[PDB]
């Protein structure tokens, strides 16, 4: 089921808890909020404070708050206290352009990936009412392009242009409580490298990373047309599959065993990972071009209630069309 | 010759807390 | 109010007026300071979308009041039933005061405000202090720009240093005027008066300061990735090419539009290298950029290179080892435009309660002057 | 240097030596000799079907 919002590309998209409202950015310095009045999408609100290209949005559902980041070295936190949305200021202390933003499972911190060889973890302070940041910078050598969060609200995956996929810990003692022991490691100070991967010789830029529901498995896609899954329960082990298609730009877990991917071929695909450590291609999911999307897909999200029970998933990309895909 | 201020000392203000509050701003911003 | 929660702070400028309450990190309202008459009085935002059918006038110039019959009509629009809706009798106000302002003007605004408006509290603050109060520092150097002139002013603990203040006579107005002259040499004719605000959007949208001039010219001569198309209200499409990185460089080379001087980078050097030796390190580390005419891309990254090269061939000639020990740092947060307002949003919050910061109404009922 | 025997002439199809054959084929185009270009171009199409469009990326990001 395809819907065409605008002819311009969609940089990024965000959903809310009831899957009623959607936030979009049509390749400009603005954010548009749309709602569904019956069976037709009609625009609802406009948010305009940036003076640069907007690069990332996310929507914390339980608190109902929208975090926005862009290439003007700014970030804002939008909240709805009256009929009109209002912003709140974030101090980031970066000198290059931001590239990614994401909320945490507990909705108390959020992580921003930027091009100054930094990862900024920001948390709230109310004595003077803004957000203050802490930096992770030790082993990173280039710009970060992807981020993800662990279910236990401490660990943080990151992919960067230096052909590496890393797992850090982002424990902030002022906000968070002490964590338990994970297979990934035991000793978890702030900004300590927990694990590193990326040794394959002909490594390319990593565009997307993702954790599983169990939290003990990581998956990432690269620009050399390869997908890879790293397991940490039995041992710190990797399994890499070399696909014969164009590069993939996003990845997300559907369950413990299956992973869904999308990219420049305009068609989402499904891979299977066995318990014994083997990746095998299964099939496409879309059996002018002979494909519903007319350009590269940039973002894949879950319409359903995420990795515990996932049934449908949403795709959006440069063509301007947004599509909902159902497995059944 | 002259003090750091490069001006005559202002005796009226000499004859007659912001710094405490500004430290948190200085910490958070920098 | 009774507890003090009705303090209002406003920044008055030549191009834009920014008014709001204390304790907020954002301006409540921004609007351009245009008053005009047709060829009754159209004041404020209405003098922007239509100005070809209207005669405009700018009632200020670097704090100097051009006409004392139009500022009252603008302030009525600010403190009126369309923007702020204040009950004027119960309020206190915090105003800005640009560097090196004459005495008569300072005590004329204070005189007229207590009389024809009946406020209850007035203070006037130097902008150099306010810019650093919003950054957490107390000693520093402010390089402020805008639509008037570009001031470079140092400040020690709380009190400015008017002896060491320098000024450069080029701002956004001269750059947007020079862009008209450059665009005239492509077949695009924009008249001086009625199309001033149409080329300003082109300047705001597509202009940037080059890091290395050489690669800029190489990409401008052998590649077509700098030309961009701009649509106009009439429906025409114009093309702007290599003119993007020529207009903003009147700042670093001031002789291109007939201004005698040294440029912002060298004037900063001549200002830091004119104080006592002990405090020179205190100013090198803390340089803050403020104003709307320092938001070009790359302007942060060019002054560092210019100061490092100007300090490695004038002071420490040769011997390239000790520059590592010499630390130089420029601070420029993405909130540069409103740093005059945000400082005013802090100083009115800390000192909201104690009744010595403000100039009482009863003081001018007997004395008529002030010493604070 | 064994590319001459290849000029005189999918084979193993190990799914990892196809990348090596792709690398050799694209490195052989820099030194044409009036007969190698046609046969190399003819095998480029054959190897593309067996390997895929993805393989061109592996030689392009081989570095
Ligand atoms: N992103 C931008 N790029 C380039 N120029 C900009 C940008 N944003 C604003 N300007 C220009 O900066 C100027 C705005 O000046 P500003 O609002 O800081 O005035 P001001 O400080 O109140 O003025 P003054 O001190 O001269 O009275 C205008 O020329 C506007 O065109
Ligand atoms: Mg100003």
């Amino acid at each position: 089921s395809l819907h065409q919002f605008l002819l311009e590309p969609i940089t990024c998209h965000a959903w809310n808890r009831d899957r009623t409202q959607i936030a979009l950015s049509p390749n400009n310095h603005e954010v548009h909020i749309y709602k569904k009045n019956g069976g037709q999408w009609v625009k609802a609100h406009e948010l305009k404070e940036h003076n640069g290209h907007i690069t990332g949005i996310d929507w914390a559902p339980k608190s109902d708050r929208i975090v926005t980041c862009g290439a003007d070295r700014n970030a804002y936190v939008w909240s709805q206290k009256d009929g009109v949305w209002k912003p709140t200021l974030v101090i980031l202390r970066i000198n290059r352009a931001a590239t990614f933003v994401k909320w945490s499972p507990l909705e108390n911190k959020f992580a921003v990936g930027s091009g100054a060889r930094l990862i900024s973890v920001c948390y709230f302070e109310s004595e003077n009412d803004w957000w203050v940041s802490k930096h992770i910078k030790k082993p990173i050598r280039s710009t970060v392009l992807s981020l993800d969060w662990h279910p236990n609200n401490v660990l943080l995956a990151a992919g960067s242009c230096d052909f590496k996929c890393r797992v850090f810990s982002a424990y902030i003692k002022e906000v968070d409580e002490k964590p338990a022991s994970t297979p990934w490691g035991s000793k978890m100070p702030f900004g300590q490298l927990m694990s590193e991967f990326g040794g394959s010789g002909t490594g390319g830029w990593v565009h997307g990373v993702s954790f599983s529901a169990s939290g003990s498995r990581l998956a990432w896609v690269s620009h050399d047309s390869t997908v890879s899954v790293a397991d940490a329960s039995k041992s710190v082990q990797v399994s890499t599959l070399k696909t014969e298609f164009l590069p993939l730009l996003s990845v997300s877990f559907v369950s413990e065993n299956s992973v869904v991917a999308a990219g420049h071929d305009c068609c989402p695909m499904l891979f299977n990972y066995d318990d014994r450590g083997c990746l095998t291609f299964v099939s496409k999911l879309d059996i002018a071009l002979e494909t519903l999307h007319q350009n590269s897909i940039t973002q894949v999200s879950i319409y359903e209630v995420d990795k515990q029970d996932c049934r449908k998933f949403c795709t959006t990309g440069i063509d301007g069309a947004m599509t909902i895909w159902d497995f059944k | 010759q002259l003090p750091v201020t490069r001006t005559k000392i202002d005796w009226n203000k000499i004859l007659s807390a912001l710094m405490e509050v500004m430290q948190k701003r200085s910490k958070a911003i920098h | 109010d009774s507890q003090g929660r009705k303090v209002v702070v406003c920044d008055n400028g030549t191009g834009f007026v920014k008014c709001g309450y204390a304790g907020s990190n954002f301006p409540e309202h921004i609007f351009p300071a245009l008053v005009g008459r047709p060829i009754d009085l159209m004041v404020g935002d209405e003098a922007s979308e239509l100005r070809s059918m209207l005669e405009v006038n700018y009632p200020m110039e670097n704090g100097i009041v051009r006409n004392w019959d139009d500022m009252k009509h603008l302030w009525d629009y600010t403190f009126g039933p369309e923007k702020l809706n204040i009950d004027t009798r119960n309020c206190k106000i915090l105003l800005t005061e640009p560097p090196m302002n004459p005495t008569k003007n300072r005590e004329k605004i204070v005189e007229v405000m207590f009389e024809t408006y009946q406020f209850s509290g007035v203070y006037v603050a130097i902008q150099a202090v306010l810019t650093l109060y919003a950054q957490g520092l107390l000693t520093g150097v402010v390089v402020d720009s805008g639509d008037g002139v570009t001031h470079i002013c140092p400040v020690y603990e709380g009190f400015s240093l008017p002896h060491l203040t320098r000024r450069l006579d080029i701002a956004g107005r001269d750059i947007t005027r020079y862009l008209i002259k450059l665009l005239l040499l492509r077949g695009y004719a924009f008249n001086h008066s009625a199309d001033f605000e149409t080329v300003r959007m082109i300047k705001e949208k597509l202009c940037y300061v080059g890091y290395n001039i050489e690669q800029e010219q190489k990409l401008a001569l052998e590649t077509t990735v700098l030309v961009e198309s701009y649509t106009l209200p009439d429906g025409r499409i114009i093309k702007v090419g290599g003119e993007r990185f020529e207009a903003p460089e009147a700042l670093f080379q001031p002789h291109l539009i007939n201004v005698e001087g040294v440029g912002v980078a060298e004037l900063l050097f001549n200002t830091i290298q004119a104080a006592d030796i002990d405090t020179r390190s205190e100013f090198y580390k803390h340089i803050v950029l403020s104003g709307g005419s320092t938001m070009y891309p790359g302007l942060p990254s060019r002054l560092e290179r210019e100061l490092k090269q100007l300090y490695l061939e004038r002071v420490l000639k040769g011997d390239v080892e000790k520059l590592s020990k010499f630390k130089i740092r420029i601070e420029d947060p993405p909130r540069r435009k409103h740093m005059v307002f945000l400082g005013g949003a802090v100083l009115a919050d800390i000192m909201k309660d104690k009744d010595n910061f403000w100039m009482t109404r009863q003081e001018y009922q007997e004395k008529g002057v002030r010493v604070l | 240097i064994v590319l001459k025997v290849l000029i005189s002439f999918v084979q193993s199809l190990d799914k990892n030596g196809v990348d090596l054959l792709m690398k050799y084929i694209y490195k052989g185009f820099e030194s044409p000799s009036d007969n190698s270009s046609a046969v190399l171009l003819q095998w480029h199409e054959k190897a593309l079907a067996a390997g895929g469009v993805g393989s061109i990326v592996r030689v392009l990001t081989a570095r």
